[PDB]
RNA sequence: AUUUUAAAAUUAUUUGAAUUUUUCUUCUUAUAAUUUAAGUUGUUUCUAUACAGUACUUUCUUAACCCACUCGUCUUGAAAC
RNA sequence: AUUUCACUCAUAUUAAAUAAAAUAACUCCAAGUGGGCCAUUUUUGGUAAGCAGAACUGGCGAUGAGGGAUGCUCCUAACGC
């Protein structure tokens, strides 16, 4: 069912799973388009692992923005200069390969910059 | 550089007043026709003579079946007459040649004489207009008179009641108005058809064929 | 509307009279063809 | 298994009843011009200079004239396309057409009418009428001629 | 193995899928080998008229170019 | 008046004529009254009868008059004798029947139901002819003879048919079809 | 941010006239706003007076009505005995 | 027969009607294909066949959705969410 929250209108959840990935371990949950001949999914039988298509794509007016109504952006060491102007539009996430000292300085600068952080409590 | 705005305003006012006079004459014509037909039939019954009114010269037609499983000639005639969907509807002039080509599409269509109220309702309610440049029309609802005057006003039919008259009476302008007016998209009936698979004139209940004066009733649920 | 009503009575009366004459003629022809 | 020249003309090429004997001694005297429209009719009294199986009944135009030969250009269908074909036939078989006498008469009428129409400065619907809806009028019939109809019995 | 010896099914639909193609109908038709001893004269006719027209053209060109 | 109760048959009167031709200057105008659902079916059936009896069709002919014949008195009791022409699965017959009701419309509807019930003769396989009112004396079928006795009366053995408002799924105790 | 303007209608003035002959009668001269114009705006609560909970969003497991024949393959024809 | 001049033949609805008629026309490069089948109607051989073989058209294959309990082809109808 479509989920409606504020202004972001999402049309689908339950990230799609590969056909037959239930009773076959070697088939991983990552989706693929089965080619086959009589492969059911291609025929689109009534109610059996319906496949992704273009129609499920959300609205580009709101597409990439996160429930924070704010696009996310990665940071590594000190790259906060391009964030000063658009503090109402871009949230910042620390890269997972950042040590505690650098992450501490980044969180210090960001908090006074007044920009939200996603993984604030990382490795501490 | 500012006189143009006021000049356009007087142009609009002149167009409005002229359209007023046009629709008054049209309303005169309709009541005149009704009075004439009533008095002629009364005179016919008074004397020993009979009076028959000619066919209405304009026919509204609707497609009934889908797209698959059709004869190639049938599909070609549909594409030539602009009946593409399964509930599209169009007006056609009445000529012996036109009726002859309609004869080879009768089983899949329903065609009849318009009557005035329902053609007015169709124009106001479900009417849509090709607006843009040739072959790039970009169908758009009427909602106004600017575009109709822009493209069709050349022949001095700018307005909406002008279209109403030019349609209900077989007048000078069809190949322009009918080409201008997008095919009507019709809603399914309020109650439903009788039998898509049997003719109307058959004693068994059925629908396809010639309905003449009856088509207005089914249009009133088509809308 | 009485004049029109009289006229309508007359015309429908003539229609039914013609139909009745047709009935009688067909009956007489059947009687002839009987023997 | 057999697809010879005159295959399957047991009746088509056969001369019609009581029409045997040589071609009419006046068919030679017709006048032909380049650009005229012509019909091809296969006669059988003449043998040489003969059309072929398919071309009987078709039309075309004159583009080649010899002492006795006439070359006509025809559109013959083949599967996905139409390709011009030039056929050389003889005067006995060839025959002046009527496919354009209607249009020629129409042009002559136009020339002899719209001249005076323009002289008077009148506009007419010179396009062909294609009579469709009749007008509405009043007619008379006495009650002494109305003959009823009724379905018939069985026998 | 028995093999179907012929069919003509679907041929018309294949033909009309691309539409029945028409010949281009160009204006002039070549006279490579049509009824000579007439176009033999016609070529001399064209050469003569062209010669007269072009010599008058050159005469006018010279009398206007001094 | 209830639409469910009433049928959909109206007597129609049609007059037509072939287009006047050079070969025959004035053709004999035809006129005929038929039963049908509505005017369009009336015209179609009229032209079909034309095509079957007289040498004439739509293209080389046209209409003159198309009117509706309605009853003089809708609440009288009459008797109607109607001749027919129908075709069985193996042959074609004609027969003459009687009916008693208010109007010719109801008589024709009753006749059509009678044919469908008694001979499985579908609607398109029927032809009506020479329907006419008849006297009480000259009726030819005893099952309508006995209806016109001097003073009729009989019981009401018909079972009850109550509304959907009260056709409940449970009750207090067994009712009785005896009633009165 | 240079058509959410024009007029379109409504009210309240005024202008001349009209006619179906007047409290939704109509046509504008000039004025100021309303919106039926020119895509839903307002009011009262609750969340809630808290920093993680039974509320709220989400993952997972269970059940429930409906549907769903092992895939890949050559084949006119595959779930195939 | 040709060339150049005269003159002018509806063209403002357009030498009949109607046309989502220029989604055209052409040229070049290239894959797959080259065992078919079913259905109304016509029809050849055989007694007949869910047979063998053709014909105008539509489907199936290449395609699911609702119905015929159920079905590769039947009826409605062809699929973005």
């Amino acid at each position: 069912a479509v989920k409606k929250v504020g202004k972001i209108i999402k049309k689908r959840t339950k990230k799609f799973t590969r056909f037959q990935s239930n009773r076959f371990m070697r088939v991983k949950p990552a989706w693929r388009k089965p080619r086959g001949i009589d492969c059911r999914v291609r025929r689109r039988y009534k109610g059996t692992n319906l496949m992704p298509s273009i129609g499920y794509g959300s609205n580009k007016k709101t597409k990439f923005l996160l429930p924070n109504n704010k696009y996310k952006y990665v940071v590594k060491n000190k790259e906060m200069e391009p964030l000063i102007m658009n503090h109402t539009k871009y949230c910042v996430q620390i890269a997972h390969n950042v040590s505690s000292k650098k992450r501490k300085q980044i969180i210090e600068r960001a908090k006074q910059m007044n920009v939200s952080v996603i993984n604030a409590k990382a490795r501490l | 550089a500012a006189k143009k705005i006021k000049t356009l305003k007087l142009i609009n006012k002149k167009k409005r007043n002229d359209l007023r006079q046009r629709t008054l004459r049209y309303e005169e014509e309709y009541e005149s026709e009704r009075k004439k037909i009533i008095e002629l039939k009364r005179e016919a019954r008074k004397n020993n003579c009979f009076y028959r009114e000619a066919e209405k010269k304009v026919v509204f037609v609707i497609r009934l079946k889908g797209v698959n499983k059709l004869p190639p000639k049938v599909r070609s005639v549909f594409r030539l007459l602009r009946l593409l969907q399964v509930h599209n509807g169009v007006f056609v002039k009445v000529n012996k040649a036109t009726k002859e080509m309609l004869k080879i599409v009768e089983p899949y269509v329903t065609y009849g004489y318009p009557t005035l109220s329902t053609v007015r309702k169709l124009l106001y309610k479900r009417g849509y207009v090709r607006v843009g440049k040739v072959r790039r029309y970009a169908r758009k609802k009427i909602q106004d008179n600017a575009d109709i005057s822009k493209h069709l006003g050349k022949y001095n039919v700018h307005g909406i009641e002008d279209m109403v008259y030019q349609l209900y009476t077989c007048g000078p302008v069809f190949k322009k108005v009918n080409n201008f007016l997008w095919a009507f998209k019709l809603k399914p009936p309020r109650k439903g058809f009788k039998a898509k698979r049997h003719a109307f004139n058959e004693p068994r209940p059925g629908d396809w064929g010639n309905r003449e004066a009856h088509i207005n009733e089914l249009i009133n649920r088509m809308i | 509307k009485q004049i029109q009503k009289k006229e309508l009575q007359k015309i429908n009366h003539d229609y039914y009279k013609g139909v009745a004459k047709a009935v009688k003629k067909k009956k007489k022809r059947e009687e002839k063809k009987a023997k | 298994k057999s697809r010879g020249k005159r295959s399957g003309t047991r009746y088509k090429f056969s001369k019609k009843f009581r029409k045997h004997g040589e071609c009419t001694a006046n068919k030679y005297l017709e006048k032909l011009n380049y650009g005229d429209y012509v019909d091809i009719v296969c006669d059988s009294t003449q043998q040489k200079g003969m059309p072929f199986n398919y071309y009987h009944g078709k039309t075309g135009k004159i583009f080649h004239i010899t002492k006795r030969g006439v070359g006509v250009l025809v559109n013959k269908r083949v599967k996905h396309r139409i390709e011009q074909k030039k056929v050389c036939v003889r005067i006995e078989h060839v025959r002046k057409s009527r496919c354009n006498e209607d249009f020629l008469l129409r042009k002559i009428k136009n020339a002899e009418l719209i001249k005076e129409a323009k002289l008077k400065n009148e506009h007419i619907n010179i396009k062909r009428k294609t009579e469709g809806p009749k007008p509405a009028a009043m007619i008379k019939v006495p009650p002494s001629k109305i003959i009823t109809i009724e379905p018939l019995p069985f026998y | 193995a028995k093999s179907k010896n012929h069919t003509n099914h679907n041929q018309n639909r294949k033909a009309h899928k691309n539409g029945i193609k028409k010949p281009k109908k160009h204006k002039f038709m070549s006279r490579k080998g049509l009824d000579p001893n007439f176009f033999r004269n016609q070529k001399y006719c064209l050469k003569g008229i062209q010669k007269k027209k072009k010599e008058l053209k050159l005469k006018a060109k010279q009398e206007k170019n001094n | 008046i209830d639409n469910s109760l009433n049928t959909n048959i109206h007597q129609y009167h049609i007059v037509g004529r072939a287009i006047p031709t050079a070969k025959d200057k004035n053709p004999n105008v035809y006129r005929m009254c038929i039963f049908a659902k509505n005017d369009t079916n009336a015209k179609s059936r009229f032209w079909y009868f034309m095509k079957k009896i007289n040498k004439l069709k739509k293209s080389n002919g046209e209409l003159l008059a198309c009117e509706q014949i309605k009853e003089r008195f809708p609440l009288r009791v009459k008797n109607y004798g109607v001749l027919l022409r129908y075709d069985s699965r193996t042959g074609t017959h004609n027969m003459y029947k009687e009916f008693r009701d208010t109007t010719k419309e109801g008589a024709i509807a009753q006749l059509y139901s009678e044919m469908a019930g008694r001979h499985r003769a579908r609607a398109s396989s029927i032809n009506i002819i020479r329907i006419s009112e008849i006297s009480s004396s000259l009726v030819r079928r005893p099952h309508i003879k006995q209806l016109l006795k001097r003073r009729l009366r009989f019981p009401a053995l018909h079972l009850p048919t109550l509304q959907k408002e009260y056709r409940k799924k449970f009750a207090s105790k067994r009712p009785s079809t005896y009633r009165m």
